[PDB]
């Protein structure tokens, strides 16, 4: 039924507040990004590993998980483009694009350069394998990408139990949000009315 | 917390201090919507010329024509969008990454 | 571009003149054709056949 | 680096009417730690054949608009007057008598 | 007015006018129609009210110096560290803003057997509704309302 | 351009209010909003909004 | 537990992030240390760490 | 949204914050606007019209242009995947015209006389030196009959050679909003048949 | 009066011709403006005047 | 769906298997058409052009 998509888990503490997910969130814990300055040049380094400050986005607290946004946390030692430990994976990452900081020149002003970032961006993978590769040498093919240029991942529907993502009506899935402990998260993602269930 | 016994905890049933995200790329098949103005491009034409070579029939001609083109446009003069969704190329499947 | 008059603890604006240069990008198109060889003979007789 | 700048600029001989007559037909070969730019061919050479250039495609400039205030459909809501003496004008009253 | 600029010459043209309405009534009417959207952050932004200076001050400064340790710690806006005498004691900048200006919120203590339901209607926070709006016989009848 | 105006909209809202009268303690059903604990974690005072 | 391409459901569990966190880059603590050597460190008291 | 929500730019920390809030919720909404509110031709055609008056005109030089059979010329075009053509053609945009007038010559350049002798020597040259040359010594040289005339114009003084010929083609014309736009979604004419995607 | 100081005077002028006529135009285009905005403060809100 | 999905043929691996999944789906859907959508004037229509 298709190319098989690679997943990639990222540490972080049990007890994490659990409506972070609910909305369209970061994998990092911390949002970050090019798109918050204004002010001086060196801000988006301060944004993205500065724990000092607080988060831009949810901003009552320094980062989601302390084991994967710091400067030389597991996560950043085990996903960030820089170092290059998985450097000899012929398979692709697809927390690549949230852990690696973009070169960024600062003469232009931010929405033209979005508008620039915005454009049909050249591919990460591969399409002719069947296990998700990188992108192999020379491949030309052009996919517009949402969520690249924001930093930003959309929760599907998916759920703890079973039982509590289908209701007994034949029609309509579950919509409990948390019975006893489980949880089940609804929809955020653009397939709203799309992927049949 | 050592890695054979984190082993050990994962194979048996255990649940070990500590919680994942998963992160799951997907593609799609779109059909877009593009729109051009009317003085959208400068388009300049050359003249062609032949280029001769053997192949393992017989020889090849290879026929080129250089082109150059100018937007002339001071603003954006074409704007395109998402309009359509096909069929998923994907899986959605669960294929853990192995390092 | 235009401009407006004002009053008040704001500044008197002045006219701008803007310049703009862009340059052009080439590209090319290509395409084959090929004989064969056999044909190559036949229409290089040359007076012979 | 200077001595290209130089030669670059207004290109060898490419065909221009001569303006004075040289005489002393002698060796220029030897003396040749003046000038800025020497080339000596044997007979012929395929670098006196060049004629790339470049070109301007055009310029635009647009015109603007005027406005008047007469044509916008907020003259309506007054009536406007001139008064060439405002200056001196001290405090200005108007007056109403409503039974 | 022929007035010297940086480079050259800087001509200022001005042009006087004035404005009468010669109406009886109200002759303009203005609506508020669409909304468009809020430029602040509706978050928690607790207010720091240790920016302002002239109260009295506790008798022991370890117990000011603490006292403002720990209630910088959990929060925002905090005035900065060295605390600089004479100066504006304004908060430290910060990165890139995410979803606009933050609207900061002020605490009013009240006792805990308060009438839920006052909150759930158009209330005052002052407790005692009060304004210029309610007169009829006098001239200090605000007084009256908001104080007595 | 004017005609864009702004507003300004104040909110309220009680954060530790506790209803004191017993009587305005009611739940409208009986498993409302059930739990596993002994004592049941909503009948104590609130302390946030 | 989610839902595939076509509708199926699938599940993804624990046993599944064993190829992540049973690596030996779990105990590549040396660059870290590294990094967090070259900062500025004040004299704080040793009771728990002597 | 960047168009709308900015008036003139030059904007500050918190405006383009809110920008930027638009953009996510704007983003994450219309997605798929149209295989998902395929049942609403209303929205449709709406965001269609902002689609076409969004995006900004051009120069205004031309000699013989595309225009319908009644005179009206046209605005753009709007090309579109075929099943995408058969909706927007079934019932929410309305056709204007069966058939248009396109110009067949294409309109040539060379260079001769001070261009050429131009490009060989010093090695630049320009697009009819000969008409600027005249306009520059005309508005220079002669006294105050002809000097203080300088308006930015097409001008275009003598020219010489042209074909001012139109040639009626069959191809469907829509109207959107206020201005007239071609709507080909060439799949059989061109990409047909042939190896390329 | 040389033949290369005459076309950088004719730009002069024309610059300065091109710049005066949009100062005057200003004007016309500050009216409505001013009337918007003393129209704007002299305006009570419907909900209140109704 | 088989001239629908690809433009000319010779798909790889990818695109032949959401193509028959695809086949799976439709040859699920539309088979008995005309006794279930029979309310309907407009798919019948529809499918038949």
């Amino acid at each position: 039924r298709g190319q098989a998509s690679v997943c990639e888990f990222v540490a972080m503490p049990v007890s994490t507040d659990l409506q972070y997910f609910r909305t369209a969130c970061n994998p990092r814990g911390r949002a970050s990004g090019m798109l918050y300055m204004g002010d001086r040049d060196a801000d988006i380094e301060a944004i993205m590993f500065d724990h000092t400050q607080s988060d831009v986005a949810y901003t009552d607290r320094a980062t989601l998980n302390p084991w994967a946004s710091q400067k030389h946390s597991y996560g950043d030692r085990l996903y960030n483009g820089t170092y290059n430990l998985t450097g000899a994976s012929p398979i692709y990452s697809p927390c690549f694009k949230f852990f690696t900081p973009a070169e960024v020149n600062t003469n232009c002003n931010t929405l033209d350069r979005l508008l620039m970032e915005a454009k049909a961006v050249a591919s990460q993978s591969s399409t002719d394998t069947e296990y998700q590769f990188k992108r192999p040498p020379g491949s030309t093919e052009m996919t517009q990408d949402p969520c690249g240029l924001f930093q930003e991942a959309y929760p599907p529907l998916c759920s703890s139990d079973a039982a509590m993502l289908r209701t007994a009506h034949a029609g309509e899935t579950g919509a409990d949000e948390v019975h006893l402990a489980q949880y089940l998260i609804r929809d955020a993602s653009p397939l709203r009315g799309c992927l049949p269930l | 917390f050592t890695p054979i016994s984190l082993t050990h905890q994962l194979r048996t049933g255990f649940h070990p201090g500590i919680a994942f995200t998963v992160v799951r790329q997907d593609r799609f098949a779109t059909e877009q919507l593009l729109y051009a103005e009317r003085a959208s491009e400068s388009y300049f034409v050359g003249q062609i010329q032949v280029h001769h070579h053997d192949a393992i029939g017989g020889v090849n001609f290879t026929l080129t024509q250089p082109r150059a083109h100018v937007d002339l446009g001071v603003g954006y003069t074409a704007v395109c969008a998402t309009a359509a969704l096909r069929c998923p190329l994907t899986d959605m499947g669960n294929t853990a990454q192995n390092l | 571009q235009p401009m407006i008059a004002r009053d008040g603890p704001h500044p008197v604006d002045q006219p701008v003149h803007n310049y703009m240069v862009k340059r052009i990008h080439k590209r090319s198109l290509s395409a084959a054709f090929a004989i064969a060889s056999e044909a190559l003979s036949l229409l290089s007789n040359t007076y012979v056949d | 680096t200077e001595s290209d700048r130089i030669a670059g600029i207004f290109n060898i001989p490419a065909g221009i009417i001569p303006t004075g007559n040289v005489l002393s037909t002698i060796e220029v070969c030897a003396h040749r730690c003046i000038f800025d730019f020497f080339k000596q061919i044997r007979s012929d050479d395929n670098s006196l054949y060049s004629a790339q250039f470049d070109i301007l495609l055009g310029t635009y400039c647009n015109t603007l608009n005027f406005v008047r205030f007469l044509e916008l459909g907020l003259s309506v809501a007054c009536i406007c007057t001139k008064f060439p003496e405002l200056a001196y004008v001290r405090d200005g009253v108007i007056q109403f008598e409503v039974q | 007015h022929h007035h010297d600029a940086i480079g050259g010459v800087n001509f200022t043209l001005t042009q006087p006018r004035a404005h009468v309405d010669l109406g009886v009534g109200y002759t303009a009417v203005c609506a508020t129609a669409a909304l468009r959207c809020p430029l602040t952050d509706m978050g928690n932004t607790a207010q720091n009210l240790f920016f302002s200076r002239g109260g009295v001050p506790m008798l022991h400064d370890n117990v000011t110096e603490s006292l403002r340790r720990i209630t910088a710690s959990g929060g925002r806006l905090n005035p900065t560290e060295p605390l600089p005498i004479f100066g504006g004691l304004r908060p430290a900048t910060s990165a890139g803003i995410a979803r606009g200006q933050a609207s900061v919120c002020e605490f009013v203590a009240m006792p805990v057997s308060t009438d839920l339901q006052y909150f759930r209607t158009a209330c005052n926070p002052r407790g005692r509704a009060s304004g210029m709006l309610y007169m009829g016989d006098r001239d200090a009848d605000i007084e009256a309302i908001m104080f007595d | 351009y004017p005609l864009i105006g702004n507003i300004d909209i104040t909110f309220i809202m009680p954060m530790g209010v506790f209803q004191a009268n017993s009587m305005d303690r009611y739940t409208r059903h009986a498993g409302d909003f059930s739990t596993v604990s002994e004592q049941d974690p909503r009948q104590f005072p609130p302390q946030g909004i | 537990f989610f839902y595939n391409k076509d509708g199926i459901l699938t599940q993804l569990t624990l046993r599944d992030a064993m190829g992540t966190i049973c690596h030996s880059s779990l105990l590549d603590v040396e660059a870290t240390l590294v990094a967090l050597r070259q900062q500025h460190l004040d004299r704080q008291c040793y009771f728990g760490v002597y | 949204p960047i168009n709308k929500f900015q008036p003139e730019g030059h904007l500050n920390r918190v405006a383009r914050a809110a920008l930027l809030s638009d953009l996510k919720r704007r983003v994450c909404a219309d997605m798929f606007f149209m295989t998902r509110h395929a049942r609403e031709p209303r929205l449709i055609s709406a965001y269609l019209s902002d689609m076409v008056s969004c995006t900004q005109p051009s120069v205004m030089v031309s000699r013989i242009t595309h225009t319908n059979t009644r005179g009206r010329q046209v605005d753009g075009v709007l090309v579109t995947t075929a099943t995408l053509k058969r909706q927007l053609l079934q019932g929410i945009l309305q056709i204007d015209d069966t058939a248009a007038d396109v110009p067949v010559t294409y309109g040539e350049m060379v260079l001769q006389g001070t261009n050429l002798v131009t490009a060989l020597v010093m090695g630049k040259a320009v697009r009819g030196m000969d008409d600027v040359a005249r306009h520059l010594l005309d508005i220079t040289d002669p006294n105050t009959l002809n000097i203080p005339s300088i308006p930015p114009q097409s001008n275009s003084d003598s020219t010489t050679a042209g074909l001012p010929v139109n040639a009626r083609v069959p191809a469907d014309l829509v109207i959107v909003g206020d201005k007239l736009v071609f709507l080909e979604a060439l799949e059989r004419r061109v990409y047909q048949a042939t190896r390329v995607a | 009066g040389t033949e290369i100081d005459s076309s950088l005077r004719i730009r002069a002028i024309q610059q300065m011709a091109r710049n005066l006529r949009t100062v005057l135009d200003s004007f016309e285009r500050g009216t409505a403006d001013q009337l918007l905005g003393v129209l704007l403060e002299k305006a009570p809100p419907l909900s209140l005047l109704s």
